[PDB]
C-alpha cells in the first residue's frame, strides 16, 4: 500500500527547506 | 472583499513604506523553552515581564544568515511580517538586533503544528481538510492582493490555535514581486514544476502547494514522496498523480485543476483567478464570510493545559544564548 510505502520511508518527520 | 481588499492595501503600503523598527530589547523577556530549530537559530517560548503575556521568539544568528546567503530573504520576512495583519497569520509583536542576533517576537500559538496532528491522526476527513483548505484560500488571496508570494506552504508552517483554527507562520521565503521571480526556494515535496525546472515564475505556485497541502490532509500522503529530493523533482514534473480509492470525486477533480502542470489551466491562474477555486463544487458547502469571522465550529480544538505549556511541540535540546561583545554584520542589517 502507499501508506505502507510512505511509513517506511525516510521523509515522514519534518521537512526542511531547500534553497539556492 | 473588493472593498475589504482595498483598505488591507492601504493599510499594508503604509507600513511597507515606513517600516517599524527596534521596538523592544532582549531584557524584557523570560526565555523558557525551545519549540523549533533551524538552520539559523531556533523559536523559544518566552514571557514578556511587564505584561505576563508569553510569545514565541525566532531568534537568528546574523552571522549565520550571512554564511547561508539569506540576508536578503531575512530582510524581506521583518518588513512583510511588521506589514500584513491577517486572521490566519500569526501576528510579528516586537522586533530588535543586538550585536549578535536578529529577534522576531511573535504571538504564541500553542496548539502546535497541523504536522502533528495530522501524522498522528493519520489523516484529515474532506470536511475537516476543507474546513483548513478555505483558510489557506483566503490567507493566499490576501497575500497575493498584495504582490506578495508565500512560497513555503507545509502542514509544518501551520499552526493551530485555542479555536482550531490554522495560522500562517514562516516568511523566510516570502517576497513583495509584481513581475516573475527565480529564486529556487520551498520544500521538495511542495515544489511546482516551474521551480524545479528554473523557469521563472509568479504566486501559481502558492496554488499548486494549495493542491500539494490538500492532497496530504485527505490522504495522509503527500502526491509526490521519494528517500531523496531528486527522486521527488521527477515525479513531480512527469506530473502523474494517482489518488486514494476513498477520495470524493469533487476532490479529484479539484486536484487535478491545482496540480495542473500547464499553467494556462492551472486553478488560482486563470481570467477569474481565485473564484475557479472557491466556485468549485468541494467547497460548495464553504462558508467564506463565516470561515473569515471564525464563527465556523472546528473539526478539532487542541488539549489546552495553560498559557505557557509546551506539550504540543516537540522537545529540543537547548543552547545558551551568547551575545557577542562586538557588533556582528551591522552594514548587512541596518534596516533590520
Ligand atoms: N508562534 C509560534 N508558536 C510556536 C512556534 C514554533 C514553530 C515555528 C515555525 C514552524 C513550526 C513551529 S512559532
Amino acid at each position: 500500500t502507499t501508506y505502507a510505502d510512505f511509513i517506511a520511508s525516510g521523509r515522514t518527520g519534518r521537512r526542511n527547506a531547500i534553497h539556492d | 472583499v473588493k472593498e475589504f481588499l482595498a483598505k488591507a492595501k492601504e493599510d499594508f503600503l503604509k507600513k511597507w513604506e515606513n517600516p517599524a523598527q527596534n521596538t523592544a530589547h532582549l531584557d524584557q523577556f523570560e526565555r523558557i523553552k525551545t519549540l523549533g530549530t533551524g538552520s539559523f537559530g531556533r523559536v523559544m517560548l518566552v514571557k514578556h515581564m511587564e505584561t505576563g503575556n508569553h510569545y514565541a521568539m525566532k531568534i537568528l544568528d546574523k552571522q549565520k544568515v550571512v554564511k547561508l546567503k539569506q540576508i536578503e530573504h531575512t530582510l524581506n520576512e521583518k518588513r512583510i511580517l511588521q506589514a500584513v495583519n491577517f486572521p490566519f497569520l500569526v501576528k510579528l509583536e516586537f522586533s530588535f538586533k543586538d550585536n549578535s542576533n536578529l529577534y522576531m517576537v511573535m504571538e504564541y500559538v500553542p496548539g502546535g503544528e497541523m504536522f502533528s496532528h495530522l501524522r498522528r491522526i493519520g489523516r484529515f476527513s474532506e470536511p475537516h481538510a476543507r474546513f483548513y483548505a478555505a483558510q489557506i484560500v483566503l490567507t493566499f488571496e490576501y497575500l497575493h492582493s498584495l504582490d506578495l508570494i508565500y512560497r513555503d506552504l507545509k502542514p509544518e508552517n501551520l499552526l493551530i490555535d485555542q479555536q482550531g483554527y490554522i495560522q500562517v507562520t514562516d516568511f523566510g521565503f516570502a517576497k513583495r514581486v509584481k513581475g516573475r521571480t527565480w529564486t529556487l526556494c520551498g520544500t521538495p515535496e511542495y515544489l511546482a514544476p516551474e521551480i524545479i525546472l528554473s523557469k521563472g515564475y509568479n504566486k501559481a505556485v502558492d496554488w499548486w502547494a494549495l493542491g500539494v497541502l490538500i492532497y496530504e490532509m485527505a490522504a495522509g500522503y503527500p502526491p509526490f514522496f521519494a528517500d531523496q529530493p531528486i527522486q521527488i523533482y521527477e515525479k513531480i514534473v512527469s506530473g502523474k498523480v494517482r489518488f486514494p480509492s476513498h477520495f470524493s470525486s469533487d476532490l479529484k477533480d479539484l486536484l487535478r485543476n491545482l496540480l495542473q502542470v500547464d499553467l494556462t489551466k492551472r486553478f488560482g491562474n486563470l481570467k477569474d483567478g481565485v473564484n475557479d477555486i472557491k466556485n468549485h463544487k468541494w467547497f460548495a458547502t464553504t462558508d467564506w464570510i463565516a470561515i473569515y469571522q471564525r464563527k465556523v465550529e472546528a473539526p478539532f480544538i487542541p488539549k489546552f493545559k495553560g498559557p505557557g505549556d509546551t506539550s504540543n511541540f516537540d522537545d529540543y535540546e537547548e543552547e545558551e544564548i551568547r551575545v557577542s561583545i562586538n557588533e556582528k554584520c551591522g552594514k548587512e542589517f541596518s534596516e533590520f
